[PDB]
C-alpha cells in the first residue's frame, strides 16, 4: 500500500486552486497540515483585517437612521408609537465567506482523528467570532460565491474549507467527524493531477503558451452533423510553443506505482488527439504521457506513425524544488 | 374565442395546455414555473380568454408582485388624504367584488413575479379564504381593517388564480412555504424540439437545416446547464423567446441574425454563468456561431 | 443633426454604433457594459440625438442609480406635503405621461451605472412593461397607489431605455436574469486599436512612434489583465479616458505627461488590481515609462 | 496665504506637493492615502489656503465620514423640522451653491476617513457629475428627490475635492474601480529621512548624532515592513507623528524621551503587528533602544 | 494612592501620559480594578473628589453614533434632533475652561469604536482641540454650526483583554491611544498589607500568591490562545471582607469554587482535568 | 417551603449566600426543574414574609425591547405620551422601601438580547455600581432633572435553560455580571421520596424509579457533545397530578412516560427510534 507523502500533496493542491512553513507541525496526515494552514490562514487575515460587506438593513427603531420608508411606516402606523421603518448599512463580518470559514472551523474541532494542539488552537478563534453565524455548509453556499468579489487571500482558505467539508466523513460518533482517505482513490487523485499540471505550466512555462484546447472528430456522419454518441473530447492540456506544438495526458494509476505489466490504456485516446487536431502552423506535432511513481523517475521517446511521443515518469517523494526543477527538466526536453 | 386563433401560435404543445387547463378548473390556485422567456406570461393572457371564452378585459386582471406591494394596497387598507386616513378597497378586494355579482362568469387574477414579495405580508389573511376548499360565505372572515365584525369577505368560488414564478434565482432555492400548498406547480419547458416552433420558423423564409441545426444546439446547450444542480439548476436553461423577436420586418432568419442574438443576449449571460471556466465560453460561443 | 456630427471625435468604431440601432429599434431596451473610462456616459448622450433626429433635450431624461433609489423615487410613492402626506408621480411616470404626448418623436430615458441598484425593486410592476412587444394601451396595467378608480400605466412605444453598467465591480452585476432577458447587452471596447483614437492624439501634436508605442504597451496589459477571470476578467481592462483629457491647453503629449499618468493613477489602480506581488506591479509600471 | 507659511513646519518635500497642486488643478479630485500619522489632516487645511492663495475658511468645509453618513445626510433627504418633515438640503448641495455665487473663487471640500462609509451610496448622483470633464449646467441632472426632471443639480467647476483615505485597513478599501477613476491618488511617505524633520528636532536642542540615528533606525524598519506585502504592505507603515509633538514643554529629545515613547506606544504595535513572532518583537524593540 | 494595590509608578507614568496625551486605554483583565483606579484617578487629576465633571459609561455591541453624540429621537410632540451625552458633556466642560473633565468609557472592545466616535475619531486628539479643527456633524443641518474637543477633556478607556474580536482592527485609532498595561498585582505588597491588615496569617496570603502566580504563567504560557491579558485580576478578594470575616482558607474556597471555576472552564475549554488540577492545587 | 422543595438544602444555602452579596444571578439547568417554583419560594424565603407584590416576574423574547422593559412611547387617544415600563416603575417602588428586598425574575434570558433590551442599565445593575451616586439621564428623559438609579435592595435572578444544543456559548454581557449555578434534577434527594412516601408509594417503586431515570439521567449526560449535563430529564413532571387527588402507581408513570419523556427523548436523540425504544421500554419494566 504504497503513497505519496501527504505534505507534498498540498504543493499540488496550491497550484490546482492557483493560490510557508510545514516543517515545524509534526504531523505527517492531511488534516494536520491543512488545519495549520487554516488556523494560521485565519490569523493572518485578522492582522490586514477581514471583509466588512455593508448589509442593507431594514427595521422599526424609534428615529431616523439613514434613508426612512415612508410608505412602510404609514401603512403600520409606526408614527405614533414613535418608530419608523428606516433603511440603513449596518456593516458586519457576517458575510457568507467569514461565516463558512466559522462554519468549517466547528467541523475541524469536531474532527476525532486530529493534533491536540490544532484543536486547542481552533477553539479559541470560534470563540473570537462572536457576531458570526453558524452555518450548516453544503457545495451551494460556496456555488453562489464563485463571483469572487472577495480578495485573493480569502479564495484560498475558502478553497480548503471546500476540500475539508467534501472530504468528511462521521466517523465513531454521531457528532465526531473522520477524515476521508483521499490518496487511496486514483479518480479525485488523479483530477487533482490534471488540474495540477494545468495551473502550473502557466506558472513556469512562461516561454510556451499554455492552453486547455477542445478537439473535433474529423468525421462526417449522414445520420447526424451532431455526432452526439460520439465520446466528447476535450484535450487536458496543449502547450504550445511557436517552434513545436505538445499535447499532454496525464492520470495517477496504482499500478504504475509498483516496479511487470503497464497501465497506459489511456495512450489510445492521445492518438486520436493527435489525429483529430490538424495546426495550421505545421511547425510539429508532438505527445506526451506523464504518470506518478514514487521510487524514480524513467524518459523514453517514441516514433510511433509519424509522431514523437514521449512516456515518462516523476518520482513523488523525493521533495518538492528537485520535483520543480524535474518538471522544468521534462517539458524542456520535448517542447524542443 | 375560439382556441385555433389562441393555440396555433404558441409553441408549447397542446398536452400541456389541456393539463393546465385541467388542474386550473378543479383547484383555481396554480403557478407556471419556467425560466424567462418560454411565455409564462404570453400564455396566462391568452388561457383567461380560453376559460370564459370570449375576449372581455374586466372579467380578467393583471398585476406583478414587488418587494413594495402589501397587503393595505392589494386588499384593503388606509390611504393618507389631505391630513386624515380613508380606507380603500385593495384590488383582489374590487376584483372579487365585480366576481360576486357574476358567479356564473369565470374570473381570472393574474400574478407576476409573485415570488419577489412574500405573499404573506400581502394575502396574509387571505391565504386562508384563497384555498380552492375554503371558498364561499360559509367561510367567510371579518378583515383585520373592518370597521365591525359583520363586514365579512369570502373568495368566491369562480375566481381562478394564476402566478407567474421564475427558476432563474438563488434565492427560490428556498420555494416560499405559502405556495407550495396553495398552488399546484406546472413546470414549462423551454421548447425549443417543437414542430410550431420551426413551423414558425419556416413560415417566415427560413431554411429548415439551419433551423435544425439550431434546434440540436439548444437542447445541447441546455443539457449541459441542466446536468449541473449546484449553480446552473434545469429551470436557469435558456428560454425560446430570443429567437422570436426580431422578425416582424421580414428579415430572414440566418447566421447574421444568429449572430447578433448570440453576441448580444447568450454570450454575456454565458460569461455570468460560467465565470469560474471562461474557456467554456469560448466553447460554446464558438459552437454557437457554426 | 446626423451621424457625421457625433462620429467625428468618438473612438468607438461605426460598427458597434450600426449594432446598437440595429438591436435599439427592434428591442428598444438594451445596455452598454463596459469598464470606465470607454465613453459609456460620453456616447450615451449623443444617441439620444440620433434616434430624434435633432439635438434636443426634452425628448431626454437622464438619471443615476445611487443603491438608495426606490419604486417611490422612479414611479410612484408618498411624499411629506406642509402638513399631511400626499402621492408624488415619480420621475419615470413623469416622463412616460409627456413621452405619449406624440407617440412620433422619440422620447428617451437613460440611467448610469444601472447594476448598482436593485432593480426589481426599483422598476416593480415596469420590469414586464418595458419590453418592445408589451406596450400600448393593449398592455394597460394598474399601480400599486393607483386610486380606486381604475387608471393604468403603461410604456409607450416610443420610448427607449439605455443602461450603463460598469463590469468592473463583479458584486454589482445583474443577477435577475428574468431582466437580463429584455435588455440586450452591447460589450464596448477599451478602444486602444482605432486609427480614430490614434488621429486624435495626432492632431494634437502627438508623435506616431510614441503613439504606436503607447497603443501597444496597453494591448500588451490587456491581454495579460484578460487572460484572468479567477479576480480580474476580462471586463477589467484599462480604458483610454485617462489619456483623452487634460491636453486643451496645448501641453503635447510625451513621456513626461504619460510618466505623470503612469505613476499618479494607474500605477496606484495596477497594486489594487493585483495585490499579491510588487515585482508584478514594479514590472508593468517600467514597462510604460520605458 | 502664501505658499512659504506652509512649507516652514512641513515634513513632506515641496515635490509631492507640486505634484498635488498640479493634479488638483486639472483633476479637481484627489485621495491622500498613507499610514496614520503623517499629517493628512495637517496638510488638507493648508493646501485649500495654496490653492485659493487667500486664508479663507469660510469657502472650505471639512468632514469625516462614518458608517451611519448618508446620501440623506450629505446631499439631499427627508428629516424632521418638528410635526412636519421636510427636504433637506445636505451639506454638500449647501456647498456647492455657495461656491456657484462665487465661480472665480475655488471652494474645497476635505472629507476625513473617507474610506469607511459606503461611497457609491454616499454620493450616489455626484458620482459621476464629480468628474472634471462633466461639471456644468450641460450635465445637469435631477436628483431622486427632486419634484420634476427640471430641478436639476449640477457640480461647479470651481469646486476642489480632497480625499483622506488610511491605509492600514485593508478591509476598508476603496475597491470601487469606477470610482478609484475619478480620484488621483497622490501616495504619501512618513519622511523621516527628510531635512525639514531633522531641522525641527535639531531646532529644538537635540543631538545631531541622535537624530540622525533616530531616521536610520525607522528607514529599516519601515523597508522590513515593506517587504511582507502579502502580510504588510507599504500603507502599514509607521508614521511621524508619535515623534512629533509632546516637546511643546521644551523638553530635549534624550534617549529617555524615546525609551518613554516606545514602551508605552510602539512596542504594542509591533506585538500585534508580529502576532506570532515574540523574538521578532524583541529584536526591533531592542534595536531602537541599543 | 494608599489603598490602591497597583504600583506608584504605572500611576505615575499614567498621569504624565494622560496629561500630555490626553487620550489613554486602560487594557487588562477582569478584576483588576480598572474602574476604582479611573475614578480614583479622576479625582486626583481634578484634585478634588466632584463627581458631576466625571462621567462613565459602559459601551455595548448594539451602542451607536445616535446615542453618543447626536441623534434623532421623539419628544412627546414627535421627532427632534437631540444631542448625546458627548457633546453635552463637551458643552459642560466648554462652559468651565479651567476646570478638567472627565469622560470613561467600559466594555470598549465590543463595539465597533469608529462606529460610535465618527467624527470625534479625528478630533479627540490633542492637538487638534479647538474651534480651529471644528467640523460640521453628520445631523447637523448648517455646516455654520460645528462640534470642537474643548483642551480640558481628558478621555479614558478601559477594556476586557480576556475577549480578543478578530473582526476589526483599527491601528489609526491606536494612534489616538496610549496603551498601558495593568498586572494583576497579587506580587504588590499594597495588596497584601490590606489583608495583613484584615488579620490575614503571613503564610495564608504569601501561600495564596504562589498559588495564583503559577496558574498566571501557566495562562501566559501559550501566547497566541492566551496572554497576560488572560490571567486572573484580584478585585474578588477585595470584596466581601469588609463584613468582619477574617481570612481563612475556608474563605477562599467558596470564592475558587464560586468564580474562577466557570472562568477556568472559559478559558481550558473542554479539558475538564485541568480543571480539576488547578481548581484543586489552589484548595491545598 | 424547604422541606417542600427536592433540591439539596446546601445549594438552597449556597444561593442566598451568592445573592445577598452579588445581587446578580441565573440559574441555568434542564427544563422540568421548577425553576420558577425554584425562585419564587426562593425569592420568598428571601424576604421571609410571603409576598407577591415585592416579586415580579417577566418572559423574555426576541422582540423583548428596552421599550417594554424600560420606557417607551405609546399612543393616546390622539398623539404618543411616555410610558414607564416594568422595571423603571418596579424599582422605584422599591426605592421607597430602601430596607425591604424586592425581586426580579427574567425567564427565558438567553432568547433575547440583553443589550439592546436594557441598554444604559445594562452597567447599573452591576452591584458595585448601585444607588444614588450611579444615577444615569434615561435614553428618553428629555430633562436631566430626573435620572434613573436601581437602589441596591434590588436583587434580580434569572431563569436560562441548558435544553437546546441549538444554544452556542452564552453571550459575554451576561457571564460578566451573572453568577452561574448548576440545578440538579434531584431524583437522588430524599425530600422528592419523602414526597411520594408522603402519598403512600411503595418504597421500591420509589427506589426503582429513582434508579431507573438516574440510569437514564448518566446515559444521556454520558455523551460529550451533542447532549450534556444540561439535558437531563428534570423532576416536574413526576410532581404534577398525585396530590391532585390520584396515588402513586405503575400504570401512573407509564401515562408520564408517554406524555413527555417519550416525546421528549426523541427530541434529544432524533436519530435511532431503537434506541429511544429501548429507552422507552427500559422505563416502563
Ligand atoms: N409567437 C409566439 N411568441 C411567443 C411564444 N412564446 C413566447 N413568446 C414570446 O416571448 C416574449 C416573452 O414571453 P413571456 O411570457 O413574457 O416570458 P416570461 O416568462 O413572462 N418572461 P419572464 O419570466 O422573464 O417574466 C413575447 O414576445 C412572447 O409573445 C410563442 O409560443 N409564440
Ligand atoms: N474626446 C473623446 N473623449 C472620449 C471618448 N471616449 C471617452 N471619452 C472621454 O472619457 C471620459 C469619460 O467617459 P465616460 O462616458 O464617462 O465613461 P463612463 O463609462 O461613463 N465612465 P464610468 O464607467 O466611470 O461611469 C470623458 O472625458 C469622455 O469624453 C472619445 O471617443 N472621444
Ligand atoms: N508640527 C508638525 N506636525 C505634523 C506635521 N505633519 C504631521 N504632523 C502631526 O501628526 C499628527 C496627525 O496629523 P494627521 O493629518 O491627522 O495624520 P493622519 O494620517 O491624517 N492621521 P489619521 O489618518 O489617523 O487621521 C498631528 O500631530 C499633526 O500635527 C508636520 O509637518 N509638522
Ligand atoms: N482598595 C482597592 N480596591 C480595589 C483595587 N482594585 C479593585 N478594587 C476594588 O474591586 C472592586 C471591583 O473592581 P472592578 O472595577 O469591578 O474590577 P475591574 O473593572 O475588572 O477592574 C471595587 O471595590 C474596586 O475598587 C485596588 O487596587 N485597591
Ligand atoms: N410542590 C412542588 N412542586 C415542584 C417542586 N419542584 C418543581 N415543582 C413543580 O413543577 C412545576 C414547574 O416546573 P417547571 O420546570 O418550572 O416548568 P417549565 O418552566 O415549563 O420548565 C410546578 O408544578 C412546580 O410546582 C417542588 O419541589 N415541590
Ligand atoms: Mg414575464
Ligand atoms: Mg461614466
Ligand atoms: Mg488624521
Amino acid at each position: 500500500q504504497p503513497v505519496i507523502p501527504v505534505r507534498n500533496i498540498y504543493y499540488m493542491l496550491t497550484y490546482a486552486w492557483g493560490y510557508a512553513n510545514l516543517e515545524a507541525i509534526p504531523g505527517n496526515n492531511l488534516l494536520d497540515i491543512l488545519g495549520y494552514v487554516l488556523n494560521k490562514g485565519v490569523l493572518q487575515l485578522s492582522r490586514r483585517g477581514l471583509e466588512l460587506d455593508y448589509n442593507p438593513n431594514t427595521e422599526i427603531i424609534p428615529g431616523i437612521k439613514g434613508r426612512i420608508e415612508f410608505a412602510k411606516t404609514i401603512r403600520g402606523f409606526h408614527l405614533n408609537h414613535g418608530k419608523t421603518v428606516s433603511t440603513f448599512d449596518m456593516l458586519n463580518e457576517d458575510t457568507l465567506a467569514n461565516r463558512i470559514i466559522k462554519s468549517t472551523l466547528a467541523i475541524l474541532i469536531k474532527h476525532e482523528k486530529l493534533n491536540s494542539t490544532i484543536r486547542d488552537e481552533a477553539r479559541s478563534l470560534y470563540r473570537k467570532l462572536p457576531g458570526i453565524s453558524t452555518l450548516h455548509l453544503t457545495p451551494q453556499h460556496f456555488s453562489y460565491l464563485n463571483g469572487g468579489k472577495n480578495t485573493r487571500y480569502y479564495k484560498f482558505v475558502i478553497s480548503v474549507c471546500k476540500f475539508i467539508v467534501n472530504n468528511s466523513i462521521p466517523g465513531q460518533n454521531k457528532g465526531h467527524y473522520r477524515f476521508y482517505d483521499f490518496e487511496r482513490n486514483e479518480k479525485e487523485m488523479s483530477l487533482l493531477y490534471q488540474k495540477f499540471l494545468y495551473e502550473f505550466c502557466r506558472r513556469e512555462l512562461t516561454s510556451a503558451n499554455t492552453t486547455r484546447s477542445y478537439l473535433k472528430w474529423d468525421a462526417s456522419s449522414i445520420s447526424d452533423q451532431s455526432l452526439n454518441l460520439l465520446p466528447r473530447m476535450e484535450t487536458d492540456i496543449t502547450i504550445r510553443s511557436s517552434e513545436k506544438i505538445l499535447i499532454v495526458d496525464a492520470k495517477y494509476y496504482k499500478s504504475i506505482f509498483s516496479r511487470e505489466k503497464f497501465h497506459s490504456q489511456n495512450l489510445y485516446q492521445l492518438m486520436n488527439y493527435l489525429w483529430s487536431l490538424k495546426p495550421e502552423n505545421g511547425e510539429n506535432i508532438g505527445g506526451l504521457l506523464i504518470y506518478p511513481h514514487v521510487d524514480t523517475a524513467v524518459k523514453h521517446r517514441y516514433k510511433i506513425n509519424g509522431f514523437d511521443i514521449g512516456l515518462c515518469t516523476v518520482n513523488l517523494g523525493q521533495e518538492w524544488p528537485c520535483i520543480h526543477q524535474e518538471l522544468l527538466d521534462i517539458f524542456d526536453e520535448y517542447l524542443k | 374565442y375560439c382556441l385555433e386563433d389562441a393555440l396555433n401560435d404558441l409553441f408549447i404543445p397542446e398536452t400541456t395546455i389541456e393539463t393546465i387547463l385541467k388542474r386550473l378548473t378543479i383547484k383555481k390556485n396554480i403557478i407556471l414555473q419556467g425560466p424567462p422567456g418560454v411565455g409564462k406570461t404570453f400564455v396566462a393572457r391568452r388561457l383567461a380568454y380560453l376559460l370564459t371564452g370570449e375576449k372581455a378585459p374586466q372579467r380578467v386582471n393583471m398585476v406583478q408582485f414587488h418587494q413594495s406591494y402589501s397587503y393595505e394596497d392589494f386588499i384593503q387598507g388606509y390611504r393618507p388624504n389631505g391630513v386624515g386616513f380613508r380606507r380603500k378597497d385593495g384590488i383582489f378586494y374590487n376584483f372579487c367584488q365585480q366576481a360576486k355579482e357574476q358567479p356564473e362568469k369565470k374570473y381570472i387574477f393574474i400574478i407576476d413575479e409573485i415570488n419577489r414579495a412574500n405573499l404573506s405580508k400581502v394575502f396574509g389573511e387571505v391565504m386562508m379564504l384563497m384555498e380552492h376548499d375554503k371558498r364561499g360565505e360559509n367561510w367567510s372572515v371579518p378583515l383585520t381593517y373592518s370597521e365591525n365584525d359583520e363586514e365579512r369577505f369570502y373568495v368566491p368560488e369562480n375566481v381562478y388564480i394564476i402566478g407567474l414564478m421564475n427558476t432563474a434565482d438563488r434565492s427560490l432555492a428556498v420555494v416560499d412555504y405559502a405556495l407550495r400548498r396553495r398552488f399546484s406547480f406546472i413546470d414549462i419547458e423551454p421548447g425549443f424540439d417543437t414542430p410550431q416552433f420551426r413551423n414558425f420558423l419556416l413560415n417566415k423564409k427560413a431554411e429548415p437545416s439551419f433551423v435544425e441545426s439550431l434546434c440540436q444546439k439548444m437542447n445541447e446547450l441546455n443539457q449541459e446547464i441542466s446536468k449541473e444542480a449546484t449553480i446552473l439548476g434545469k429551470g436557469f436553461r435558456i428560454g425560446h423567446s430570443y429567437f422570436c423577436c426580431g422578425l416582424e420586418d421580414g428579415t430572414s432568419p440566418d447566421t447574421q441574425w444568429l449572430n447578433e442574438i448570440v453576441m448580444t443576449d447568450i454570450a454575456p449571460l454565458l460569461e455570468e454563468y460560467f465565470f469560474d471556466d471562461p474557456y467554456k465560453q469560448q466553447k460554446w460561443t464558438n459552437k454557437l456561431l457554426g
